[PDB]
């Protein structure tokens, strides 16, 4: 039925309608057939190195630690074409569907950010690009909006249900069950039916790979722990997946409490959160007693997925990972930091991560340990939204 | 119980497809719902498949998408709903009665709890809109376990192999979505498939008599009994009268 194992552990799987699982199997195959081609990794290869900018930046915060035994690397995917880690995997998924002979490609959007990696990879290599984006977020983020547009994208706004994506999310799988022939889903994150999960962490695993050999380079041991947020997983399982293995390095990864877990305004399903089955997979999830699916809150826009990809899941289980929380506030403050002390302007979803670096190097001044954050993208985005708060506290 | 059987066993003796009107549970209000759920009995249909209002129906098109918001605006819970669907049974022990579910509902409790309340309120089938068969194991073994028909739906890109599962792990009914329709009912028929409900875009009589003319047994009218709510959602006595216009024309047409 499948060439892969759709499960982690107990998580996972195909939960679609019986019309969508002949897209899923024809897509399972070409990328099991794509990941054996040289040929598909060659262009792949090229694509990030001399499009996107891959080798990206193993940076070492110079004034940040200062007064510590911390050791702080920023992997920088800030430093992208697209501002962002997405970029990486948009681009993976684009050759794919041109190997499958696809023509056109569906994508669902929130806070913009994958609509813009979607159009760019659909505009640099031939694709009609339609993208679907909950009304709510269409107007509250019309920049990103501009952006698709200009690079010749259609974007088709979703007014269904909340109005959000999660109802974008479900209105893009309509639409590729009846278009699959011609069209590819261009998922966003490293969640949803088999085999997205797997697919989107092979095309951004070179984060990891990278920062693997570039700190062997510069400290000749492995890091101590890897840090990254988590809104669906994609950039926290790339920068893990090449580290699964090496025991010694702790795996940390960053959910958002938003105002706070115990004001239930957060966006942390896999630590507070509860197992359902929702957009195709087993995992946990933000729902209601009653099995109704929540939004997530977070200040931060791209973390705003309201579960979580499941082999993040299935990695906590069995505790080869370890998942925290952070609140808006706290990464407020680790954003402000970050500007003042190194003059990098961090995503306010990459802020997560580095907010409990600091936490770790503050509450154990004198421990000796060498982090690695993922700098997931920069945050030129989000200066409006920190402005507002900022004079709004005074 | 087994209330499919009897009814095709009757609609087969009476040379008749079946006529099976869908809709949500709840739309547009609790009360309203169960008005219209004894008039589409009385106006002749011969079972009922009903809705639990899901938050991200993402299977559904936008006709239904309204309903559960509809639903939702109205306070409908799934509780309430199986409280409604008592009441349903209670007045009308003999009419088959279907559920279509999305997953999340069914593993909210437990997958074995949920069908253990199928049961008790006497419903009759499953469909599990986001459950293929490839996944749909634990679901049918709870419903075979508390005698409860697991339903599948038979999609126009449909292989044999799926036509043989298919064919296996149903029960009650098999749901057709529109490879040539003669071919299909025939490859099932072969396969001692459950007698199929054609389910596609069933709108007029002439679609239903072309269904049972293809050697379906019965058509689904999936979202037209839903768009009758919605456009006379001003007027209630209207849209109770439209809909036994409706439900009685559609019948009359199955009697080839
Ligand atoms: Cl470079
Ligand atoms: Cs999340």
């Amino acid at each position: 039925t499948t060439l892969l194992n759709p499960y982690f552990g107990e998580f996972g799987g195909m939960y679609v309608p019986q019309i969508l699982m002949p897209a899923l199997n024809q897509l399972e195959e070409a990328f099991v057939s794509a990941q054996k081609d040289p040929e598909f990794q060659a262009q792949f290869a090229d694509l990030l190195k001399n499009y996107a900018g891959r080798p990206t930046a193993l940076t070492k915060c110079q004034n940040i630690t200062a007064g510590t035994r911390t050791t702080l690397y920023l992997k920088r995917e800030d430093l992208l074409h697209g501002g962002a880690h997405k970029t990486n995997q948009v681009l993976g998924q684009a050759l794919l569907a041109k190997r499958m002979g696809k023509s056109e490609i569906i994508a669902e959007t929130g806070a913009g950010q994958h609509g813009v990696a979607s159009a760019l990879a659909s505009a640099l290599l031939g694709l009609k690009c339609r993208i679907y984006m909950g009304a709510k977020d269409v107007e509250r983020q019309s920049p990103n909006v501009f952006r698709m547009r200009l690079m010749g994208a259609e974007v088709i706004p979703v007014h269904s249900g909340s109005a959000t994506l999660k109802d974008a999310c479900n209105e893009a799988l309509r639409d590729w069950s009846g278009s699959y022939e011609t069209a590819h889903y261009m998922l966003g994150t490293a969640a949803g039916p088999h085999p997205y999960p797997t697919i989107v962490r092979e095309f951004q695993r070179m984060i990891g790979e990278e920062t693997k050999a570039q700190i062997l380079d510069k400290e000749g041991r492995l890091p101590d722990a890897v840090i990254a947020c988590v809104g669906g997983g994609s950039n926290a399982i790339g920068m893990f997946a090449d580290f699964i293995n090496d025991t010694s390095v702790g795996l940390i990864g960053v959910e958002p409490g938003g105002h706070g877990i115990e004001t239930g305004e957060h966006g942390a399903p896999l630590k507070h959160g509860r197992v359902g089955i929702y957009f195709g997979m087993k995992a946990p999830m933000m729902q209601t007693a009653d099995g109704q699916i929540e939004e997530s809150y977070s200040i931060s826009a791209g973390l705003d997925f309201p579960s979580v990809g499941p082999q993040h899941a299935y990695l906590n289980s069995i505790g080869r990972a370890d998942y925290v929380s952070i609140t808006d506030d706290e990464a407020l403050e680790a954003f402000k930091t970050l500007c003042r002390h190194e003059g990098i302007i961090p995503a306010l979803e990459s802020s997560h991560a580095l907010a409990h670096a600091l936490k770790m190097m503050r509450e154990q001044p004198e421990k000796e340990q060498l982090l690695v954050v993922n700098l997931s993208g920069r945050g030129d985005k989000d200066i409006f939204t920190v402005h507002d708060i900022l004079k709004a506290r005074g | 119980m087994e209330r499919y059987e009897n009814l095709f066993a009757q609609l087969n003796d009476r040379r008749e497809g079946a006529f099976v009107p869908f809709v949500t549970l709840g739309d547009p209000g609790i009360e309203q719902s169960l008005k219209i759920i004894d008039t589409l009995i009385d106006a002749g249909a011969d079972a009922l498949e009903l809705g639990v209002p899901f938050s991200d129906p993402l299977a559904d098109g936008p006709t239904i998408q309204n309903a559960n918001l509809r639903a939702f605006a109205a306070g409908v819970t799934p509780a309430q709903c199986f409280e409604m669907l008592a009441l349903i049974r209670e007045k009308h022990p003999t009419i088959p009665i279907g559920l279509l579910m999305y997953a999340n509902l069914v593993f909210n409790n437990g997958i074995d709890a949920f069908y253990a309340r199928c049961e008790q309120v006497g419903v009759d089938s499953v469909l599990v809109a986001d459950v293929p068969v490839e996944e749909s194991a634990p679901f049918r073994q709870a419903a075979l376990r508390h005698n409860i028909a697991p339903i599948f739906i038979c999609p126009p890109n449909a292989d044999d192999d799926l036509l043989r599962q298919v064919a296996s792990y149903g029960r009650g009914y098999t749901y057709l979505l529109s490879l040539p329709l003669h071919h299909l009912i025939e490859k099932l028929k072969e396969y001692h498939a459950a007698p199929a409900l054609q389910g596609f875009g069933i709108s007029s009589p002439e679609q239903v008599s072309a269904a049972v003319r293809a050697g379906a047994a019965g058509a689904i009218s999936g979202s037209a009994i839903v768009k009758i709510i919605e456009k006379n959602l001003a007027s209630p006595k209207q849209m109770l009268a439209e809909l036994r216009s409706f439900v009685s024309a559609m019948k009359a047409a199955s009697r080839a």
